[PDB]
Order: structure tokens, then C-alpha cells, then sequence
């Protein structure tokens, strides 16, 4: 399940190629990157630290869990 | 002068070569180059052939490596062949015998080379079963050739070279092979029977199976036979079934019978 | 060792169109070249060969030009175009050996460890194989005889792949005879086989004339294995098999007896269809 390039006619694989996943998937992901601060966001300032302790806190550290031991959100 | 009829004789190690290089290129097209004299303004002759590298460009003026070409050459006069080349010739796999665009362009240069340069194309996949689809063009500068004989005629064109060209561009001049008489019966020691093979008693066994399926299939078609010949009343007054099946039959099995008889009491009374 | 080398139309062609080539100014009784092959079992199968450079002297026997530098190059560029093709074996046209060829072949022993070399005898175009094949050997023999760098025959045999096969035939075209040949071709070829058994035997008769007068030497092995061949002979006239020979040979009486009645009877429907319709042009005409 690999994609290589091969010759033309006598079908000889010459190269191998980056796995390509669709031209949809690669319009979904993010390049403009946002600008909008938590700052600018009222109110919601304990479901901000909900999902933030749900996600980032994840991506950054992964420390403070191995050394619980918990399986992050 | 002007060109005329013309011929091509290309011989049996020349063909045999192209044909070996073609299957073994297929299916990417190869090409090479072979020796020859102009012999005269009415035929070439080709004698030997040696293929060249397969390059990735493919089949054009840049597939031939002018280093490779040219100590091929110095060591073919070393080796006895001063043949000076004329001719290019190229397979075209799962299509018929014509010209591509790049062919066009490739046979230009090769006139330009020498003047008479003939370009060959051969179909290594259709060239089987007994037939070979070889064929031999040449570019034109009104009248295309000046036709002096009846020796232009003797042979007819094809439509996929027609639309490609086969008059239009270019020109095809027919082919013939130059084969002596010591290459013959030194090709046929190939398909000769040996003196084994001729008095080898076949298996006793698998005659017997062989007699007894075909005497009946000779009951099978008789049955049918009699009633064709039941209706001999001539309505409606009409090669199928019965009568040459049966002739065929009755030939085969009468045949191989004689010859296994033969063979078996040859055997008997001279071997021992 | 090698049991087996088959020889296809490309190398026998390309040695006869050097034979040719070589003899059209310089007539010498053999030319030497170089063939390629491949490897499947033990068996070797031979379609390429270039011409190489080549001098023997008149009776020196000792005295040869073969060009290293030509065959390895030559060698390099026939691999350029088709590298499956390696160095096995060399041939040459003369019809008997030379005291000079053992050195032949051990140089080419450098180019491949079992080089095999093959007398391709173009000039005879006679009864069958014009192939040879030869192997070389150094063994203690067993029995006593002194040792010596010596040729060893292995059997060889014409094969084609299939383009070849096509060439050669649309050549032989005109002179091909059919296949089936149904009963000429097939009593020819037993008078053929007739031929070439009593060819053999006189030569095997003309080996135990030379051995028994001493001009040549006793090979001691071949020569059982030809009493063993004398022995191997069936003995006809023995009862039972002349039973069952009785048997088959009625059974195939019985069978071309049904042909030939059958074909009486087609040949009877014909005459009488053939009778009825011109009487019914002649009744027609008046
Ligand atoms: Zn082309």
C-alpha cells in the first residue's frame, strides 16, 4: 500500500512517492492561522480553561500526566 | 536520378536479429542500425544488424549514442565486417508497420547522412505465428517515385500506414530477403527429424486411446452421414459435417495406423 | 558438470555469415568466435555470439592471436544492450580440433569458470547436428591412465525462441516441407532413420577397425558401454512377444481395414452422384 513511480511502459519502480491522502484532506487543514486572542472571548472563561486543559495542556507538556499516569482527553 | 521501384534485401542474420531485438524490447520500442552496400539506384542490401542502447528518450536521434555507434562500427571493420551503414530500424509494438512523427524526423536526419539511408519498422508482437509485419520506408522531397516497372506493384499497401502515411509523407519499398543456400538447411537442422525421431515407435499405449477415439468419432459421424444420404431427394438444392469430416478422419487414422505398422515391424526385423 | 546446451538460429547464422565474411579474402580453415548465453538448471541455453579477432598458425600449434581487449569490450557493449547475456563458451568452424585449442579454451576460462566451446562445421550440410560441444576436463580417470587436460563431448541440440522460431520459418518457407506429411514425409523419414542407423554403424565399425588394428587407442570405457548397447539388443521371435505383436498388429489391420472400406464407400457415393448429375445435363440438353 505504498505509492512508487514507476516506468511508463515496462512499469520498473524507479521512485518512491509520499503517500497522498486526498485533495479534500489536504484542503482541510489550517494555513491562515487565526488571529482571534482568548482574550477576545467573554464569559467563557472557564469552558476556555476546560478545553485548553483538555487539548493544550496535552500538546505542551505531557509531563504532568506520565507523572499521574492518566491517559490525557 | 530520381528514385524508382526499387528493393530491399535485408538477409537472414540481419532479419533474425531485428526480430530478436524487437521481442526483446517489447513493450518499449528499440531501435539499432544495419550495414549494407548501395549496391545501385535500384536495390539496397542490408547484411547484419546490431541494435544499440536503450536509452530513456526513446526511439529518436538522440537514442543513438554516436561513441557507441562509432566504436561498434571500428570493431565490426576489426572483426572482418567494413560494412558502412545505411538503414535505422525500430519496433512499433501492438501497432502496424508505419512512420510516427519522430520517425519522420529521424529517417530526415538519416538521409540527410547519407542521401538513400532506409528506414525499417517492425512489429515484434505482430510478427508471429509464421507471419512477419516488417516493412521499409523512405521520405520524399508532384511525382513521389518514378515508376519504370511492373516490380512496384507486385505487392499492396496497408490502411494504418495509409492514414500515417505509407504514400503521403513517405513511401514503402518492397522488401525482399536474400537468403543463399548454405543458410538453408542450416536454419532447417532446426525443425529436422532425427533418424531416432523417424524410426521412434510413438507409445503403443496412446495409439491405442488415439484409434479408439477417433473409430469413435468415425461411428458418430456416420450416423449422421447416413441420414444425409437418407435425404437425397434434392429439396431446396443446397461443406458441413459429414462427408470431408469423415474424409479427414478416415485419412488421419489410416495414416498414422500405416505408419505405426511400418515402424514397429521396421523395428522387428532390423533391429535384431 | 553440464548435462545439457542448446544452440539457437542467431549464433549458427551469425557464425556462418563470419565463416562467410572471413573466407571471402582470407579462406582459413577455422574462424574463432565468442558466445553468450544463460543459465537454467544445469542446462545452457546459447542465442548471442560476436566474431572476435583471431590467428592460428599453419602447424606451429602453439601460435594464436585472440584479442583480450576486443572480446572484453565487445563483451561490455553487448551487455550495454542486453545484459542478461553473459560469456559462456566459444566456437569456431573448423570440423576437427587442435592441439592449439585447449589454450583457446583455457583463456576463455578466465572470461567464464565452465566455458564450453562448440565446432560449428558450416561447409557440411549432411545428415544431422552441425553442432558439437566440448567441456573441458582434468581427472584422474580411475583406471590407471594417465591424466590430461582433455575435451569431453556434451550433447547439444537446435532449440528456438519463438521470434527466432518465426524468422527461421518465413525463410524456410518456400522450401518448407509440411509437418504432417502424412504418408510421404513420414515413410521418407523412415528411410532416412534407416540411413542414418547403418551411418552410425559403419561408423562405429570403422572405430572397432582402428581399435582392433591399433592405430587408435583403447578407450576401454564407451566401448563396454557399446557391449552393454549389444546387449541391450530386444531378440525378437521370442513367443509371448510374438503373441502380442501378432495382436497389435492385427489390431491395427482391423482398424485400417474400417478406413479403407469407409473410403470405398465415400468413393462409390461420389461415382454415382457424379453419373447421376451428367446424365441429368445430357437428358437435359436434348
Ligand atoms: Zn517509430
Amino acid at each position: 500500500g505504498d505509492l512508487v513511480g514507476v516506468n511508463k511502459d515496462s512499469y520498473l519502480i524507479l521512485e518512491t512517492l509520499p503517500t497522498e491522502y486526498d485533495s479534500r484532506v489536504k484542503a482541510m487543514e489550517v494555513d491562515e492561522r487565526p488571529t482571534e486572542q482568548y482574550s477576545d472571548i467573554g464569559g467563557l472563561d472557564k469552558q476556555i480553561q476546560e478545553l485548553v486543559e483538555a487539548i493544550v495542556l496535552p500538546m505542551n507538556h505531557k509531563e504532568k500526566f506520565e507523572n499521574l499516569g492518566i491517559q490525557p482527553p | 536520378a530520381v528514385d524508382t521501384a526499387e528493393q530491399v534485401y535485408i538477409s537472414s542474420l540481419a532479419l533474425l536479429k531485428m526480430l530478436k531485438h524487437g521481442r526483446a524490447g517489447v513493450p518499449m520500442e528499440v531501435m539499432g542500425l544495419m550495414l549494407g552496400e548501395f549496391v545501385d539506384d535500384y536495390t539496397v542490401r542490408v547484411i547484419d544488424v546490431f541494435a544499440m542502447p536503450q536509452s530513456g528518450t526513446g526511439v529518436s536521434v538522440e537514442a543513438v549514442d554516436p561513441v557507441f555507434q562509432a566504436k561498434m562500427l571500428d570493431m565490426l571493420k576489426q572483426t572482418g565486417r567494413p560494412e558502412m551503414v545505411v538503414g535505422w530500424y525500430h519496433s512499433h509494438p501492438g501497432f502496424g508497420c508505419w512512420l510516427s512523427g519522430v520517425d519522420i524526423n529521424t529517417q530526415q536526419s538519416f538521409e540527410a547522412l547519407s542521401e538513400r539511408a532506409v528506414a525499417v519498422v517492425v512489429d515484434p508482437i505482430q510478427s508471429v505465428k509464421g507471419k512477419v509485419v516488417i516493412d521499409a520506408f523512405r521520405l520524399i522531397n508532384h511525382e513521389p517515385r518514378q515508376t519504370t516497372s511492373n516490380l512496384g506493384h507486385l505487392n499492396k499497401p496497408s490502411i494504418q500506414a495509409l492514414i500515417h502515411g505509407l504514400n503521403r509523407h513517405y513511401y514503402s519499398i518492397t522488401i525482399n530477403y536474400r537468403k543463399n543456400e548454405l543458410e538453408q538447411k542450416m536454419l532447417l537442422n532446426l525443425h529436422k527429424k532425427s533418424w531416432m525421431e523417424g524410426l521412434t515407435l510413438q507409445d503403443y499405449s496412446e495409439h491405442c486411446k488415439h484409434n479408439e477415439s477417433v473409430v469413435k468419432e468415425m461411428l458418430e459421424l456416420a450416423k449422421n452421414y447416413n441420414k444425409a444420404v437418407e435425404e437425397e431427394d434434392k429439396m431446396t438444392p443446397e461443406k458441413q459435417d459429414p462427408k470431408r469430416h469423415l474424409e479427414e478422419h478416415v485419412d488421419v487414422l489410416m495414416t498414422s495406423n500405416i505408419v505405426q505398422c511400418l515402424a514397429a515391424m521396421l523395428d522387428t526385423v532390423v533391429f535384431k | 558438470a553440464v548435462q545439457k546446451v542448446v544452440v539457437h538460429p542467431l549464433v549458427l547464422l551469425s557464425v556462418v555469415d563470419h565463416f562467410n565474411r572471413i573466407g571471402k579474402v582470407g579462406n582459413q580453415k577455422r574462424v574463432v568466435g565468442v558466445l553468450l548465453g544463460s543459465w537454467q538448471k544445469k542446462v545452457l541455453d546459447v542465442s548471442n555470439s560476436f566474431a572476435v579477432p583471431f590467428d592460428e598458425d599453419d602447424k606451429d600449434d602453439s601460435v594464436w592471436f585472440l584479442d583480450h581487449d576486443y572480446l572484453e569490450n565487445m563483451y561490455g557493449m553487448f551487455k550495454k544492450v542486453n545484459a542478461r547475456e553473459r560469456i559462456v563458451g566459444w566456437y569456431h568452424t573448423g570440423p576437427k580440433l587442435h592441439k592449439n585449442d585447449i589454450a583457446i579454451n583455457e583463456l576463455m576460462k578466465r572470461y567464464c569458470p565452465n566455458s564450453v566451446l562448440v565446432i560449428i562445421d558450416v561447409k557440411p550440410k549432411d545428415l544431422g547436428l552441425p553442432t558439437e560441444a566440448y567441456i573441458s576436463v582434468e581427472e584422474v580417470h580411475d583406471d590407471g591412465t594417465p591424466t590430461s587436460k582433455t575435451f569431453e563431448h556434451v550433447t547439444s541440440e537446435i532449440g528456438a525462441e519463438e521470434a527466432e522460431e518465426v524468422g527461421v520459418e518465413h525463410l524456410l518457407r518456400d522450401i518448407k516441407d509440411t509437418t504432417v506429411g502424412t504418408l510421404s514425409q513420414r515413410i521418407t523419414n523412415q528411410v532416412h532413420g534407416l540411413k542414418g542407423l547403418n551411418s552410425k554403424l559403419l561408423d562405429i565399425r570403422s572405430y572397432l577397425e582402428k581399435v582392433a588394428t591399433g592405430k587408435l587407442p583403447i578407450n576401454h570405457q564407451i566401448i563396454y558401454q557399446l557391449q552393454d548397447v549389444f546387449n541391450l539388443l530386444p531378440d525378437v521371435s521370442l513367443q509371448e512377444f510374438v503373441k502380442a505383436f501378432y495382436l497389435k498388429t492385427n489390431d491395427q489391420m482391423v482398424v485400417v481395414y474400417l478406413a479403407s472400406l469407409i473410403r470405398s464407400v465415400v468413393a462409390l457415393h461420389n461415382l454415382i452422384n457424379n453419373k447421376i448429375a451428367n446424365r441429368d445435363a445430357e437428358k437435359k440438353e436434348g
